[PDB]
């Protein structure tokens, strides 16, 4: 079954986010220069690329029932971009500090935000961009935003704070807040897509990265072996593995029964930064954005 | 200032 292979990586500027268009054979990257990427990893040739600011570009998304992507910056801002025409959909401030992370709703015209300003915003793109919730309680930079996929009323906040947030969207506080014990922070979380478990995963600077039942708050298991801060973990849509990646280095591919990791990837680009699966696991596609560049993987 | 995180 695994049979990893390189299908295209290219050097380029700090990749800081990163995600695979689910109809199209193309990839976004959003560099620390502030330039975005769009290619088409088959052909190996940029789709389009922007300038978009002089500053980190940390979070990016496709919205392809929109045919745009979204991005947001160090400078404070969320923009939208057209990715068949170039034009800027709208620029707008979103938060008074950096934009760690974007999630879009599967279905409703939603985009989170979360930011060092130590929220996470709601914004509606059917009413204009306005600004529909904030979501307060978080005390430290948060760091990643995710929907429950299986129940996308809610979502989770990840924060510098030690928790993770569980909340409903049109409500003030969280439904829980999930003790970590990852006392350097939680950097990223992502949920298992599938209904037999209620799973969801963090990553620390702690070096460690925990499952956590969802339901009764328990650590499932804590997977341990990365040398420096874990930047991401998440679960793969298809395939019973869970991929992380670290400041080390390194991805790594771990079996999502045993828990036991099944291969470390040295992939040569210096940190690991970010990480996307292709959404329908089409040819098992992975991709990862580092200090030097990105990397599009075969899995199977 | 930026106190952490900023790569």
């Amino acid at each position: 079954k695994l049979d990893i292979k390189k299908t295209f990586s290219n050097r380029s500027d700090r990749v800081k986010g990163i995600d695979f268009h689910p109809t199209e054979p193309w990839v976004l990257t959003t560099l620390y220069s502030g330039r975005v990427e769009i290619w088409n990893y088959e052909t190996q040739v940029e789709v389009r690329s922007i300038q978009v600011t002089e500053t980190p570009v940390r979070a990016g998304k496709f919205i392809a029932r929109k045919n745009w992507i979204i991005v947001g910056s160090d400078d404070f801002r969320i923009r939208v971009f057209n990715y068949n025409t170039g034009e800027k959909v709208v620029d707008f401030e979103a938060h008074p500090d950096y934009i760690r992370s974007i999630a879009v709703h599967p279905t409703k015209p939603y985009v989170l935000s979360g930011s060092d300003d130590l929220t996470v915003k709601l914004w509606n793109w059917e009413n204009n961009w306005a600004l529909e919730q904030t979501f307060e309680g978080h005390e430290h930079f948060v760091m990643c935003v995710a929907f429950n996929p299986k129940d996308p009323s809610t979502f989770a906040s990840g924060c510098l704070d030690r928790t993770v947030k569980v909340w409903s969207l049109g409500q003030s506080t969280p439904n829980f807040t999930l003790t970590t014990g990852q006392e350097r922070g939680v950097n990223y979380v992502d949920y298992y897509p599938l209904p037999d478990k209620p799973y969801m995963i963090t990553a620390s600077d702690d070096l460690t990265i925990k499952i956590w039942d969802y339901q009764t708050k328990s650590c499932v298991a804590t997977l341990e072996g990365h040398m420096s801060n874990v930047s991401f973990a998440v679960f793969h849509p298809t395939l019973p593995i869970i991929i992380s990646g670290s400041e080390d280095g390194t991805l790594k591919i771990w079996n999502s029964s045993t828990y036991k990791v099944e291969k470390t990837l040295n992939v040569g680009l210096e940190r690991s930064w970010c990480i996307a699966t292709h959404p329908t696991g089409r040819k098992n596609y992975i991709a990862s954005g580092f200090d030097n560049g990105f990397t599009v993987l075969s899995l199977g | 200032i930026k106190t952490s995180h900023d790569d």
